[PDB]
């Protein structure tokens, strides 16, 4: 299986790795209708979602949306620095595929 | 009276009692994890 | 943000919860309870803090003379924090000293970092503290005078007690 | 997708952006029949609810207030402060839709 | 929609409010078999409990109830005071429909 | 319904209430086939198991199995010290059926 | 049933303790699509995996799959330390099966 956020990233057409390494400075939360979503900004200007369940997100991958929700949640009330982030450069603004975070 | 020697005390404590709270939601809330209510109702 | 002086390295600091006190084991011990007196202190569940890297080294120095090796904790400011000469008032018996006294101990998470000092020579190297909780003190100040006077613990039949502005503000049994 | 809280409550009819920039007063929970929900107050006398959930939520949206619950039970306890609310005006008292935190 | 827990409780019959104005001073937990329930106590000598999921509850309550437990778990681990309990005093030990806590 | 842990463990066949006044030690953790459940200790030797769920255990049971497995993370986490527990003595490890807590 | 993390990693195919006693170095998380999964890392330079679920997975393993999910974003959020971890070896990284904490 993958070992790194890097190798991961690797395999999905229309992935970036963006070096962040910074602790969040924003967080936007929205249970408006369709618009269930989580956004996050960094002090760098990069504004990144985690985006809405739709019929094209295989039931594993709900399941993972909802846990990269309360990732990006606690680790800003913890203040913690978010490394690398794999983002699907393809989408307003790009939506998060994984992430990694270090020490 | 010695009263106020034991009012002291007492009100100096609650101060104390009231700061530890405080101190105790902010790290004892790093380790609360959210449960998904629907999956397992 | 306060500077304390201390023997005791920042290993035993956290495993203890904070600075404390002689009267707590580790901060939330409610098991052995201390007296928490102000006037008492200031002359007692307080811990002393200075407003200045320079007021915590000398007072460190006099004290820790001769040790090798101590520490200088960088306390951030919060409401446990009082300061001792506004509240004691004419009365502070060391108003040079110009200390600020947190009732309770100092909890590690308020511990904003420390410098190590060798042969009495402050080493110009804050170590941060990790666990130092940023959002939280990076608005938090000392408690006001207000809210010290009815806690400053001068005897029942001290004539603190009955003069501006302890009097109204004396508990049951002082006055 | 929309990249701010100002943005995304800009889409709906009937909601309102509010600036708080506080921690939250009071949180009250109700787990009776018809009225689980969530109530927070601001210092300022300002109230706001997390609606019952009605017929008119989508099962994602079904989630998504669970999540706001959530939210609100830990910022109410770590004494976060609120930046801005983004919430529907046509609800007594006003129903949250969206939350930011900053910094 | 109800503003406050006063104005909430009242709504419902055979209720009581109680200013409680303190930290649980017990919590008691329990997994066995029909007795999935939660037990707190305060100093003054009152006792309160989550009731087991059964019978007289919507379907909604049923996921409330679960999250009235989670609040009771991490009310008492921070000490947090709870201001106001709303509860059905024909039940003993007396149930708890909601809960408020301030500032 | 029961009040105290010393009531409700009295209405089963096979418990045995331990009076604990302790920490945790030790906390295992496993998702291994046949063998998902919770191993917790303490400095005296004690050793006892939230069980593997299964056909022993009631549906609500279920439920409850995973609430004591995150209270038991926490409480560790915490150092929160256990007053008392309830276990079932029939199997070894014993089972855990309730816990109380006091402070 | 097993009491300790090696009588319980013993009675399994291909798995092998791991003495760690440390806390984690890096945590990687992906909700990407058909690779939803973490990754933690040591200083002793270990990487191991939480499998995808899936078909060698009983509908209770994965109840504790997104558990030890849960467990590993607190204890690295944290740095807490791990005492061991028992994997099965045949696996790229090695996979995790169970997990102690000793304090």
């Amino acid at each position: 299986a993958p070992q790194t956020i890097t190798e991961l990233c690797s395999e999905y057409r229309n992935t970036q790795i963006y070096t962040i390494n910074d602790k969040i400075l924003s967080y936007t939360e929205s249970m408006a209708g369709k618009r269930e979503m989580v956004i996050i900004t960094f002090k760098s200007g990069e504004t990144f979602q985690v985006e809405v369940p739709g019929s094209q997100h295989i039931d594993s991958q709900k399941k993972a949306i909802e846990r990269m929700k309360d990732t990006l949640r606690i680790t800003y009330l913890t203040e913690t620095k978010i490394d690398k982030l794999c983002v699907w450069n393809n989408k307003t603004p790009n939506s998060i595929a994984a992430i990694s975070m270090k020490n | 009276g010695d009263t106020c020697n034991e009012e002291t005390q007492n009100l100096s404590t609650i101060y104390l009692r009231e700061y530890q709270s405080k101190v105790k939601r902010q790290i004892f809330s790093d380790y609360q994890s959210e449960v998904d209510i629907y999956n397992r109702i | 943000r306060l500077y304390k002086a201390d023997s005791r390295p920042p290993d035993e600091i956290k495993r203890s919860g904070g600075l404390m006190p002689r009267g707590h084991n580790e901060y939330f011990d409610r098991g052995t309870q201390m007296n928490i007196n102000l006037y008492d202190h200031a002359r007692d569940g307080y811990v002393s803090t200075s407003l200045s890297l320079r007021s915590a080294h000398l007072a460190g120095q006099s004290i820790l003379s001769g040790y090798s090796t101590y520490y200088i904790y960088v306390i951030a400011t919060a409401p446990n924090m009082f300061n001792v000469n506004d509240v004691l008032g004419v009365y502070s018996p060391h108003p040079y000293e110009q200390e600020v006294s947190a009732l309770g101990g100092i909890p590690y998470s308020q511990i904003y970092g420390w410098y190590r000092v060798n042969f009495g020579v402050i080493d110009e190297r804050l170590h941060r503290n990790r666990e130092y909780r940023d959002r939280y003190y990076r608005n938090l100040n000392i408690a006001p005078a207000e809210d010290g006077y009815r806690l400053a613990g001068f005897p029942p039949d001290h004539q603190a007690w009955r003069e501006e502005p302890w009097i109204h503000h004396a508990p049951q049994g002082c006055g």
